[PDB]
């Protein structure tokens, strides 16, 4: 959930 | 994983295409520094550069092979370390300077702008000085960046129970091929075997060096945090937790 | 200049000879573990092992070719890093346990004792695990040991006698690595083996320095906390951190 | 002064 999370994904 | 069948060239050239930008400072239009002008700037830069740092960590071979959390936990211990050494590359051809962004040149007493980050500045200058001083090659520095991205963070791979195990082999596996990368580079200079030997030592023995600046670059961000010197992004905020709790 | 005149051979005997001892705790089973009583014999134990390493760095070659003022900094900014790799190499043997000394053997729980330290045991076994997984030799270790003497300072040295010094002191950094090497190839590794052997062994210095940089923070939160009495020597080398 | 210093004589 942290934002590290998402932009890794993105 | 068609990482360790690449060649050593072929490394080279995977690392130097995934470089990042050298991203600009705001600094507008100049206008005289103070303590909470001269963090804002820096923390900015950071946050920007950490956006094109993540997308750079997936560019490098077997990084994306790991899974989600062993990603995240690697660029978690290491983007301190990851931007400091791309200061400190930069910073080379500039002694005495610290060229946070080619509109940002900042001499050693600018430091001093800000309590207790000058010592700070001196450390990276110090590591400015002796990639200077050893001649430090631009396909050596890519090789010692992806090998920080990898390796700061594989013994803090907690569990070492079951599937892990499997990624910290990965991990170490890929860093054998760097090591053999770097070796290239400099049989390619045309090093003697003991000159090989000898410079990839010192290169790497820099690495504890740039650990350390990142420790205590961690806190001393820290403390500008708590003291509410300058407000942090979430995705700063979020990296700096990852040290504390 | 000596040191530099030494053959790999000969580099390998001179710091195998110069191996401090494994010291005792004054541990006292008499009474139970407490956050301070732990953290009272850690530091008494650091305190001894300390007046060992003054004297064993003097016969690591080279390093008494330095100023005083040198030796100083250099111990000072590696101390503790020194302490955790002789610590993580005599507990290579026992697996989840960190031999602090013969009569100190203490797991992860037992650092759970101390506020914030089971981190740091967490780490420091992790390593011994590290080093046992690459069957970490004993000459390998003073190699290392002294690798960390002479580099984790060399950079926090103008003039021309602070670039002598530094001069110096990679002379004698790049004979170990030729020992280094050369002990890896009278082992049978293969060249390549060598290299790769060599980065691999190198880059967990980086691991040390880190455990050093959270323990120094640890060991200073516990002293502004009045939790254990600190050696004058021990608040020396503390202070010589800053630290906060 | 400092004890470093002293004990690095003796
Ligand atoms: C603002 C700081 C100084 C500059 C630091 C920093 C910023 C951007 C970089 O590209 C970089 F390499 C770097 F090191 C980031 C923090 C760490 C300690 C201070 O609070
Ligand atoms: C008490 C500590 C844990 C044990 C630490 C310590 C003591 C003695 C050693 O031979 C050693 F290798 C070592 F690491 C010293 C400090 C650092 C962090 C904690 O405050």
């Amino acid at each position: 959930h942290k934002i590290l999370h998402r932009l890794l994904q993105d | 994983s068609l990482a360790l069948s690449l060649t050593a060239d072929q490394m080279v050239s995977a690392l130097l295409d995934a470089e990042p930008p050298i991203l600009y400072s705001e600094y507008d239009p100049t206008r005289p520094f103070s303590e909470a002008s001269m963090m804002g700037l820096l923390t900015n830069l950071a946050d920007r550069e950490l956006v094109h740092m993540i997308n750079w960590a997936k560019r490098v071979p077997g990084f994306v092979d790991l899974t989600l959390h062993d990603q995240v936990h690697l660029l978690e211990c290491a983007w301190l370390e990851i931007l400091m050494i791309g200061l400190v590359w930069r910073s080379m051809e500039h002694p005495g300077k610290l060229l946070f962004a080619p509109n940002l040149l900042l001499d050693r007493n600018q430091g001093k702008c800000v309590e207790g980050m000058v010592e700070i500045f001196d450390m990276l200058l110090a590591t400015s000085s002796r990639f200077r001083m050893m001649n430090l090659q631009g396909e050596e520095f890519v090789c010692l960046k992806s090998i920080i991205l990898l390796n700061s963070g594989v013994y803090t791979f907690l569990s070492s129970t079951l599937k892990s195990l499997e990624e910290k082999d990965h991990i170490h596996r890929v860093l054998d091929k760097i090591t053999d990368t770097l070796i290239h580079l400099m049989a390619k200079a045309g090093l003697t075997l003991q000159q090989q030997h000898q410079r990839l030592a010192q290169l790497l023995l820099i690495l504890s060096h740039i650990r350390h600046m990142s420790n205590k670059g961690m806190e001393h961000l820290y403390s500008m945090k708590c003291k509410n010197v300058v407000p942090l992004s979430d995705l700063l905020l979020e990296m700096l937790d990852a040290h504390r709790l």
